């Protein structure tokens, strides 16, 4: 009698179990889901009470793109009122570190309009928007074969991604940074690891790998830079396992293989190291997993611009040393943090009595603060005094006085990315 | 004011100034790495232009209040699966207050279809 109860019980959670399987599986509800809890992962991992803040401004992509067509240029729309005319500019307010973008970007001409006026943007306001890659940015379906794909950089010359190519070689792809694959929000549901009250729900998750919830991976990149702003009130520290940009904590789910267990990857893929530099070299973020473990890491945090090739001299090379200091988030993200001071605190200086020596002296003076040029510091003075040297000229616009022309030129410390090694065997060494 | 005041002068006079006397200082509030997340947090399309409408201040301390008053909803179609038929449909329409309402008990509760099941359940557990 009591077993014929149970086994409508057990049929019964078969039956609710398979609807809540089809409203928890749907897109909109992935998209609210994905959207709001990946929030909180930001949220919670960042420390508020070392003066951050996250503002949210509902937008969906085709209300930028409507925006930005309908504004007579990128100087007037609404989105650069949010963050250029109420904040950068506007006398008091305080300025935009970073924009992170929920969105998830394809090689339509909508998505890479997008970018060019997002570039500008940045570069008017001075903030790196970040976002991710879609799966089918590569010209496949899901994440889960970048172990097979044999090239990518002989994949982007297709003529399909013509305009990608025009965009990284543009001047306002220092302030885009696109990521590379998602991850992992929420355990799957089971009756023991994560259990909901007065039900007995077993989420059957198929093959397909959807049905999982992903949230974005600018989202855990936007952890990183806060949460090293807070550590170091500077945000170079976002590229290593040890060196600050280690994103911890990622859930994982043992399931049953073919008979054997194996751990579904909180990422989508493990990226083999080869495939991590080359999505390095094509100007993308990549989360890479650590295999046996449920800690991410982002060895390269690399921007769009394509890196210049000039001439094999020694002003060539210098050239060059230049160019790709000047495309990596983590030598920009300094720039970022001198352009917001030189702002907030050159406008409190308008009506003092200067002359041209005068800002000479208390523009060394001012960065003196940020220069740590002994023989060998240690790893946090340099985290929180970035640059090393600091040259700085001030001239006067002629014929129109009191008017002052300044190049403020640093030299960051140089964060290790990459060495060749050599080794012999010898007899005879000293 | 921010100068202070002073007594109308006397024969001594005596006022205290910041003694430091530090030229070339100045005061700057430690800047706030001020992130804007902009993402679709909501539904549906909002008819209010980009320029109207507000940023919303998110912190730890009210994450449950910014989902309070954000107002969400989906309102969407799913195929209904507790028969043998390929053409029977479920809406649902759904209301969102916090990260509480994701999870399948809130799910369960928000559509009739499914917690007239859950309350049988209850009546075939007590029996």
């Amino acid at each position: 009698n009591k077993s014929l109860v149970d086994q409508m019980l057990v049929e019964l959670d078969k039956k609710i179990s398979a609807q809540m399987d089809e409203i928890l599986h749907n897109s909109q509800f992935q998209a609210m889901e994905s959207a709001w809890r990946g929030l909180k992962l930001f949220v919670d991992r960042t420390d508020f009470r070392e003066n951050n803040k996250v503002e949210i401004l509902h937008v969906t992509k085709d209300e930028l793109l409507e925006d930005f067509e309908f504004a007579p240029e990128t100087a007037q729309s609404g989105l650069y009122k949010h963050v250029y005319s109420a904040g950068y500019g506007q006398f008091g307010g305080e300025p935009v570190g970073a924009i992170i973008g929920n969105y998830a970007f394809t090689p339509s001409t909508p998505d890479m309009k997008l970018l060019q006026y997002m570039g500008a943007l940045g570069a008017m306001a001075h903030a790196p928007f970040i976002s991710s890659v879609g799966p089918e940015f590569f010209g496949i379906d899901s994440f889960e074969e970048l172990p097979n794909i044999k090239d990518l950089k002989s994949t982007f010359e297709s003529p399909k991604y013509t305009k990608w190519r025009s965009l990284r070689e543009s001047e306002d792809a220092r302030y885009l940074g696109l990521t590379a694959p998602r991850f992992l929000l929420r355990v799957p549901y089971d009756p023991i690891e994560n259990p909901v009250k007065s039900f007995n729900y077993a989420e059957n998750v198929s093959a397909s790998h959807e049905h999982y919830l992903w949230g974005n991976t600018a989202f855990a990149f936007a952890t990183r830079l806060t949460d090293s702003f807070a550590k170091y009130r500077w945000c170079p520290n976002i590229i290593g396992p040890q060196s600050g940009g280690a994103v911890e904590d990622l859930p994982v789910h043992v399931f049953e293989s073919m008979g054997a267990l194996q751990s579904k990857i909180p990422t989508e893929v493990l990226i083999t190291d080869r495939k991590e530099f080359e999505l390095a070299e094509e100007g993308f973020i990549a989360l890479t997993m650590r295999k046996g473990s449920d800690n991410a890491a982002f060895f390269s945090a690399n921007s769009i611009q394509k890196p210049k090739v000039f001439p094999n001299t020694k002003e060539g090379k210098e050239a060059e040393t230049n160019y790709k200091l000047g495309t990596q988030l983590p030598y920009m993200m300094i720039i970022n943090r001198l352009a917001h001071y030189v702002k907030v605190l050159q406008r409190e200086q308008i009506g003092a009595w200067k002359e041209r020596q005068d800002l000479e002296r208390e523009l060394n003076s001012w960065i003196k603060q940020y220069v740590a040029d002994q023989e060998n510091p240690p790893a946090d003075v340099r985290s929180r005094r970035p640059l090393r040297a600091a040259r700085i000229e001030v001239m006067d616009v002629e014929g129109n006085p009191g008017w002052y022309q300044v190049s403020l030129s640093v030299r960051p410390h140089f964060k290790y990315m990459g060495a060749n090694f050599e080794l012999s065997l010898v007899g005879r060494l000293d | 004011s921010k100068e202070g005041s002073v007594a109308p002068k006397e024969r001594i006079n005596i006022k205290y100034i910041p003694a430091t006397g530090d030229a070339q200082a100045e005061a700057e509030v430690e800047l706030p790495l001020k992130t804007l997340v902009v993402g679709d947090f909501k539904g549906h399309a909002e008819q209010t232009p980009l320029e109207e409408r507000a940023t919303v201040t998110v912190d730890k301390n009210n994450f449950e209040a910014v989902m309070r008053e954000s107002e969400l909803k989906i309102t969407a179609t799913v195929k209904n699966k507790l028969t043998d038929d390929e053409n029977a449909e479920l809406p649902v329409e759904l209301n969102f207050k916090s990260l509480a309402d994701f999870a399948p008990d809130a799910v369960a509760s928000q559509v009739p279809e499914l917690k007239k099941l859950i309350e049988l359940r209850e009546a075939l557990v007590a029996l």
